[PDB]
């Protein structure tokens, strides 16, 4: 889908670490950076604002 | 055969039944390797080296 869109900078939010293994075929099919693909997950408390 | 704790084994998933046989019986595993933990157990009887 992502590349239909032109490789646009994405943005994995991860809710897990499990998301890493879920999605390992588009983390280790790109270059993790600022500007392609950035991992962020969510903490222990679950608020996704920062 | 009534133990006290029970160590390893090394493979992830084998580790991950055998820390949840004891989780449940209430004795300590003990485990030695690196497994892949899964995020929501609760698994109070376990302690890692």
């Amino acid at each position: 889908i992502l590349k239909s869109f032109n490789y646009p900078s994405a943005s994995l939010i991860c809710a897990k670490a499990e998301c890493l293994l879920r999605l390992e075929e588009l983390v280790r099919g790109f270059l993790i950076s600022k500007e392609t693909l950035s991992v962020r997950m969510l903490d222990d408390s679950r608020d996704p604002t920062p | 055969l009534g133990v006290a704790a029970i160590f390893g084994p090394s493979h992830s998933s084998s580790a991950n039944a055998v820390q949840s046989i004891c989780n449940a019986l209430g004795v300590p595993h003990i485990q030695t390797r690196w497994k892949h933990q899964v995020s929501d157990n609760k698994d109070s009887f376990y302690v890692s080296l």
